[PDB]
C-alpha cells in the first residue's frame, strides 16, 4: 500500500500509538563522560525492556510496547523497503489452492503448501492487561446466584477499554455490567444451546452498543463449597493442578476468534482479540477471589483449524488426527529445563495447556477516588435469565420497584433507580416507548448532566402511558 | 568563559567533590600537544558541519559523515576524539567496542541501533565508536556468525543515516587494515586521519602538559629529556612521569614508616622530583611504537650530509621542484618522477640523505626496514605493504624509504609492491626511495618506467666529506683545544662514514676507560690525540677491494649506456 495501511480502530489504540513510552534514566554512577552525552547506561529505557518488567514483577509486555519493538526492529524510514507489514496472525489451514502442478490437497500436495511443524511456546504480549470491576456488586450478585441455587453459572460481561498507567503502554478493560444467557446449569457443569444464545446476544449487543457498552469477555464460576461451617471452598485450581481445563481454553479461543481486534498494522487488519475470560474458584484459603486469563495467539489460530479437543486429564488437551479437509502437522511444545536450556518435546498424545495461556490481573477501583460508574445499580430489579430462582422480571416487579418513586418525584432517587442495566433492557423489551424516547431514556440514565433529559422524559407521553399501565397493573 | 562554561568564578569557568575529582573530563584543546595538524583536520571535519551548517548549504554540498582515525596505540586517539566532542559542545554518544561485543546474543545490535537512533534524535550529534576494529574486524579472521551480524547491522545503520542529518561518526582503530574493507567506501568512513609518533617539539609539549601538577625540582632540563626520548608516544611519557614519581617516593621512603597509617605533611612538602629520577625512568621505560611501521617526522638538513653536492642538486631537481613548483609542471604537462633508487657501498649515508630529502619538502617520512619486509614475506607481521601505502596516502605528502631492498628482490612481496606502486596516484606527491647494495640482484621488473627508474650512486666520502663527517660526529663530544682532524681524514682514505663513527666510538671508549680508572684509583675532561691515534691503529676499512672495483665498473658501464 506504499505505506501504513488505512483503517479505523478504537480510540485507546490510537492514543497509545501516539505516545512513545520511553522511560527516562539519570546519570548512573558507572558513567564516564561530561554532563551532556550518554554512553550505554544513561540512555532512555525502551518500553519493552525485558529486564525492567521482570524486575518490576510484570510478566508480559503490554502488547502496544510489542508493536513498538517490532516497528523499531525494522521498517527504516525513507528507504530500505516499502513497508512490509510487521504483524501477521498465525494461520494453519492448508492452502487448498497452491498448484505448482499438483492437484488440491485431498489427492496431492507439494512441499510449498504443506503446513510446517508448529512450535508452541508461551506468549510474551498480553493484549489486555488489567480487568477492572466498577463495583463489587457486579460479581457479588453473580455469585449470589450460585449461593441461592447451588448450581454453576455463566455470563458475558459488558464494558469498555481504557489506558492503564501501571504498565508501560498498558490497557484495562472496565466492566460495567454482567448479562446472563439462558443456560441449563447443573452441579458439575452447565449447558447452553449456542444458536439461541447467539441469537439473543445479537440484539442484546445491539442495545448495549446503543447504550455505549460492548462485550468484553465471559465470566463463569467453578465453585464447590466445603464441609466447613462457615463459607469455605476447596481450591481445585492452582499451580499443582490445572488453571483452566482444556474445554474452557477451547471455548475462550473460539470466542476470541469471533471478536477480532481491528488493527492497522496487519495484512488482514485484525489481530489477537481483546476478550478477557475470568473464572471464580477460590484461592488457597476459603475466599472466592476471581482470576483472569486469555488464550495465546497460536491457540486462537490452532482451534480454527480444529486440531485440539478436550481430554480426561484436566490440564492436557488431546490432539486430533489427519483426514481430508484437515491436515495436522507435528506439534512441538518448547520449554526450558532447570539448567536454562530450551528443550523441544514432541507431544502428539497430549500436551499441557499452560503454553496456551497468558495471565491478567484483576482488581477494583480505589474506594476513595473519582467514581465514573455508568450504572449505580446491581441491587434491585431481578436480572434477566434467573427463572430458576424466584427472580422473574414482570409488571408487578416493576410496580413494586419503581412506582412509589415514580409517582411522587425525587429526581435524584428516580435517577438512581433508573440507571440499572437490566431494568433498562426489560423496559426496552416492553416496547411501550418510541425509538427517540428510548434514546433520551438511555441518555438520561447513563450520563451525567441529566436534569433536562430526565425532565423531557417525564414530560413525554410514552412515560405517562407506562406509569399509567403500571398503576393499572397490581 | 572557557570550555562552554557560563577565584570562585574563575574556578567555575575554568579560567561530594569526588564525582568530579575522578571525573576530570572536559579535556579541551589545551590538554593535547604535538598533533596540531591532525587536530586541525579533525576540527575542520567536525566543528564546521555542526557549528555553521549554513556554509555548506550555501555552497550546496554534503559534508563528510564518517571520520576514520587510526594510529599506533597510546597516541591519544580516544583523548583527541573526546577533546573534540567536548569542545564542540554538542551531544555525543559513546560506544566502546569491547563493551558492545560483550553482551548476550541479540543485544549488541540493539545497543548499536539505540546509539544511532538516539544520536539522530538530538542532532547535532557526534557518535564516537571506539575500538571499532573489535566489532568490525577483518572478514577472514572472524568467521563467527555474531560478528558478521554486528558488522551488517553497523553497515546498515551507517548507510541509512546519511539524509539531512547533522550526525558525524568518529572511529578509532590501531591500523587501517583491521577494519572490514566494506567500511571504507563512499557514504561511510571515507575521510581518514593518520596519527604518527610526535617529534622533539611534540614530546616537549607532552611533557609540559603532563608535568604541570607534579612538584618538580628546579634542576630539570625537560628539553634534554625531550631530545633523549625518541619513539615515545604520549602514553609512554605519562608512564615515564609516573615512574619518576615512584622513584622519588622510594628514595624518600627512608624518612617514612610503612607501618604508620598517617604520613607527616612535612615530609610530603619535600617530595621534589629530580633529573636522576627521570633518567632512571628512561632506564626502566619500554617504548614499543617503533615495533611496527609508523609515520615519523624527520628534521635533517643539507648539513649532516657531507659532500655529494651533485647528488644533492639532482635530488632537489627531482623532488623539490614538483612539490614546490607544481604550476610549471602543469604548464609544461610533465609528470614528476615517481621514485629513485640508491646504490653503493653500505654506510655511505643513504638513510641520512633520504631523511634530509624528506625534510626539505617538509613532508612526513616512513621507514620500512628489511626485517619487516621479510616478516611480511613470511606473513607473520601485523602490518602489510597495502597498509604501509595506505598510511602513506593518508599522511601525504610522504617519503617511503624501503631499506635493505636486496633481500626481498633477490615473488609475492615484489609483485605486491609493484601493484601498489602502479596503483598510486601520479599527481599526489608521494615518493618511494630505495636502498640496496646489490643493484644487479635487484629484480629488473622494479626498474621499469613509472617505478624506481632513477638510479643514484652513493660513493665513499672524499677528504672534505670525511672531514665534515668527523666534525659532525664530534659535535656532542668534548675535544681537547687545538685538536686537528685533517691528519685523521687524510689517513682514512677509502673509509666509509660507519668506519669513521667506529673510530670515534673506540677513541671515546678509551677515554672513558681512562677516566674510570682514574676515578677508581682516587681529571679526564678532554680527549687527547693519543686516543684517536690508537683508535685509528685499531681500525680498518669495512669495504672489500673487489666490491669497490665491481661497483665502479658497474657505474662506468651504466654511464656508457
Ligand atoms: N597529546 C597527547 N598525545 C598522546 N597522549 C597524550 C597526550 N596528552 C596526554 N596524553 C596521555 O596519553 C595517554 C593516551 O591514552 P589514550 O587512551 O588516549 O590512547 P589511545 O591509544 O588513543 O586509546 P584507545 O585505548 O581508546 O585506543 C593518556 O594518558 C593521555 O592522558
Ligand atoms: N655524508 C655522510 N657519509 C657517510 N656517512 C655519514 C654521513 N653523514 C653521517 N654519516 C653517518 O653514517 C651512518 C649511516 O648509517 P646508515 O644510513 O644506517 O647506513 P648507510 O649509510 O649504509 O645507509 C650514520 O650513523 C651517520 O652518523
Ligand atoms: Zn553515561
Ligand atoms: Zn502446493
Amino acid at each position: 500500500r506504499y505505506g501504513p495501511l488505512r483503517i479505523k480502530e478504537l480510540a485507546v489504540d490510537e492514543e497509545l500509538e501516539k505516545e512513545d513510552g520511553l522511560i527516562p534514566r539519570q546519570k548512573s554512577k558507572l558513567c564516564k563522560h561530561g554532563d551532556r552525552g550518554m554512553c550505554e547506561y544513561c540512555s532512555p529505557l525502551p518500553p519493552w525492556d525485558k529486564e525492567y518488567h521482570e524486575k518490576n514483577k510484570i510478566k508480559h509486555i503490554s502488547f502496544h510496547s510489542y508493536l513498538k519493538k517490532l516497528n523499531e526492529n525494522a521498517n527504516k524510514k525513507e528507504n530500505g523497503s516499502s513497508y512490509i507489514s510487521p504483524l501477521s496472525e498465525p494461520d494453519f489451514r492448508i492452502n487448498k489452492r497452491c498448484h505448482n502442478g499438483h492437484e488440491p490437497w485431498p489427492r496431492g500436495i507439494c512441499s510449498k503448501c504443506q503446513p510446517s511443524a508448529i512450535t508452541l511456546q508461551q506468549q510474551e504480549f498480553r493484549m489486555v492487561d488489567h480487568v477492572e470491576f466498577q463495583k463489587s456488586e457486579i460479581i457479588n450478585e453473580f455469585i449470589q446466584a450460585w449461593r441461592y441455587t447451588g448450581m454453576q453459572r455463566f455470563g458475558y460481561m459488558y464494558g469498555s477499554y481504557s489506558k492503564y498507567d501501571n504498565t508501560p503502554l498498558g490497557i484495562k478493560a472496565v466492566v460495567e455490567a454482567i448479562y446472563e444467557p439462558p443456560q441449563h446449569d447443573e452441579q458439575d457443569g452447565l449447558t447452553m444451546d449456542v444458536e439461541q444464545v447467539k441469537n439473543e446476544m445479537l440484539q442484546i449487543d445491539r442495545q448495549a452498543q446503543e447504550m455505549g457498552l460492548s462485550r468484553i469477555g465471559l465470566i463463569f464460576t467453578d465453585l464447590s463449597d466445603a464441609g466447613a461451617g462457615d463459607g469455605s471452598v476447596f481450591c481445585k485450581r492452582h499451580k499443582d493442578s490445572f488453571f483452566l481445563s482444556s474445554l474452557e481454553v477451547i471455548m475462550a479461543a473460539r470466542h476470541q476468534t469471533r471478536h477480532p481486534n481491528v488493527s492497522k498494522y496487519s495484512e488482514q487488519g485484525f489481530f489477537s482479540s481483546k476478550f478477557v475470560t475470568c473464572v471464580i474458584s477460590g484461592n488457597l484459603e476459603g475466599e472466592i477471589d476471581i482470576s483472569s486469563y486469555q488464550v495465546s495467539t497460536e491457540a486462537e489460530a490452532l482451534v480454527t483449524a480444529d486440531m485440539i479437543s478436550g481430554s480426561t486429564f484436566p490440564s492436557m488437551a488431546y490432539i486430533n488426527d489427519t483426514t481430508d479437509e484437515r491436515y495436522v502437522p507435528e506439534i512441538f511444545y518448547m520449554k526450558s529445563n532447570e539448567y536454562g536450556i530450551t528443550v523441544k518435546e514432541n507431544a502428539k498424545p497430549a500436551f499441557p495447556v499452560d503454553y496456551l495461556l497468558v495471565t491478567l490481573t484483576h482488581g477494583f477501583p480505589n474506594t476513595d477516588t473519582e467514581t465514573n460508574s455508568k450504572f449505580v445499580s446491581s441491587t434491585g430489579f431481578p436480572w434477566s435469565n434467573r427463572q430458576a430462582m424466584g427472580q422473574s422480571q414482570d409488571y408487578q416487579e416493576l410496580k413494586k420497584y419503581l412506582f412509589n418513586v415514580a409517582s411522587s418525584g425525587d429526581f435524584n432517587l428516580l435517577h438512581e433507580k433508573i440507571s440499572n442495566f437490566h431494568l433498562l433492557l426489560y423496559i426496552n423489551s416492553l416496547q411501550i416507548l418510541s425509538p427517540d424516547e428510548w434514546k433520551l431514556l438511555i441518555e438520561s440514565a447513563v450520563k451525567n448532566e441529566w436534569e433536562e433529559s430526565l425532565l423531557k422524559l417525564v414530560s413525554s407521553a410514552g412515560w405517562q402511558t407506562l406509569v399509567m399501565i403500571l398503576q393499572e397493573s397490581g | 568563559g572557557k570550555k562552554r562554561k557560563d577565584r570562585v568564578v574563575r574556578n567555575n569557568l575554568r579560567i561530594n567533590r569526588e564525582d568530579e575529582e575522578n571525573n576530570m573530563n572536559e579535556v579541551g584543546y589545551d590538554d593535547i600537544g604535538g598533533c596540531r595538524k591532525q587536530m586541525a583536520q579533525i576540527r575542520e571535519m567536525v566543528e564546521l558541519p555542526l557549528r555553521h551548517p549554513q556554509l555548506f548549504k550555501a555552497i550546496g554540498i554534503k559534508p563528510p559523515r564518517g571520520v576514520l582515525m587510526y594510529g599506533p596505540p597510546g597516541t591519544g586517539k580516544t583523548l583527541m576524539a573526546r577533546a573534540v566532542a567536548n569542545e564542540t559542545g554538542a551531544f555525543f554518544f559513546l560506544i566502546n567496542g569491547p563493551e558492545v561485543m560483550s553482551k548476550m546474543a541479540g543485544e549488541s545490535e540493539s545497543n548499536l541501533r539505540k546509539a544511532f537512533e538516539e544520536a539522530e534524535k538530538n542532532a547535532p550529534a557526534i557518535i564516537f565508536i571506539d575500538e571499532i576494529d573489535s566489532i568490525a574486524p577483518k572478514r577472514d579472521k572472524t568467521n563467527g556468525e555474531v560478528e558478521r551480524r554486528v558488522v551488517s547491522q553497523l553497515l546498515t545503520l551507517m548507510d541509512g543515516m546519511k539524509a539531512r542529518s547533522n550526525v558525524v561518526v568518529i572511529a578509532a582503530t590501531n591500523r587501517p587494515n583491521s577494519i572490514d574493507p566494506a567500511l571504507r567506501r563512499f557514504g561511510r568512513f571515507d575521510r581518514e586521519v593518520d596519527i604518527g609518533i610526535p617529534d622533539a617539539t611534540g614530546r616537549l609539549e607532552v611533557l609540559r602538559i603532563h608535568t604541570k601538577n607534579m612538584k618538580l625540582a628546579d634542576d630539570v632540563d625537560l628539553e634534554a629529556l625531550a631530545a633523549e626520548t625518541h619513539g615515545y608516544v604520549g602514553a609512554d611519557i605519562a608512564s615515564l612521569c609516573s615512574e619518576a614519581a615512584m622513584q622519588q617516593i622510594r628514595e624518600k621512603m627512608d624518612l617514612i614508616d610503612l607501618d604508620e597509617d598517617e604520613i607527616d605533611a612535612e615530609v610530603l612538602d619535600s617530595l621534589g622530583v629530580t633529573m636522576d629520577n627521570f633518567r632512571f625512568a628512561l632506564g626502566n621505560s619500554n617504548p614499543s611504537a617503533l615495533r611496527e611501521t609508523v609515520v615519523e617526522s624527520v628534521n635533517v638538513t643539507w648539513d649532516d650530509v657531507g659532500g655529494l653536492d651533485e647528488i644533492k642538486e639532482e635530488l632537489k631537481e627531482t623532488v623539490e621542484y614538483p612539490v614546490l613548483h607544481p604550476d610549471q609542471y602543469t604548464k609544461f604537462g610533465l609528470s614528476p618522477s615517481k621514485g629513485v633508487l640508491f646504490y653503493g657501498p653500505p654506510g655511505t649515508g643513504k638513510t641520512l640523505l633520504a631523511k634530509a630529502v624528506a625534510t626539505e619538502v617538509s613532508a612526513n617520512f616512513i621507514s620500512v626496514k628489511g626485517p619487516e619486509l621479510l616478516s611480511m614475506w613470511y606473513g607473520e607481521s601485523e602490518s602489510n605493504i597495502r597498509d604501509i601505502f595506505d598510511k602513506a596516502r593518508a599522511a601525504a605528502p610522504t617519503v617511503v624509504f624501503l631499506d635493505e631492498l636486496d633481500s626481498i628482490a633477490k615473488d609475492r612481496v615484489v609483485n605486491q609492491l609493484l601493484t601498489e606502486m602502479d596503483g598510486m596516484n601520479a599527481k599526489k606527491n608521494v615518493f618511494v626511495i630505495g636502498a640496496t647494495n646489490r643493484p644487479d640482484q635487484i629484480d629488473p621488473a622494479i626498474l621499469r618506467p613509472g617505478r624506481l627508474d632513477q638510479l643514484i650512486y652513493v660513493p665513499l666520502p672524499d677528504e672534505n666529506a670525511r672531514l665534515s663527517i668527523l666534525n659532525a660526529q664530534l659535535r656532542k663530544t668534548p675535544l681537547e683545544p687545538g685538536l686537528e682532524l685533517t691528519a685523521i681524514a687524510k689517513a682514512t682514505q677509502g673509509f666509509s662514514g660507519a668506519d669513521l663513527l667506529y673510530i670515534v666510538q673506540r677513541a671515546a671508549k678509551y677515554a672513558i676507560k681512562d677516566s674510570i680508572e682514574a676515578h677508581r684509583q682516587h681529571p679526564v675532561p678532554y680527549i687527547t690525540k693519543e686516543h684517536f691515534a690508537e683508535a685509528m691503529k685499531t681500525a680498518k676499512r669495512s669495504v672489500s677491494d673487489a666490491e669497490l672495483r665491481r661497483y665502479e665498473a658497474y657505474s662506468q658501464q651504466m654511464k656508457a649506456s
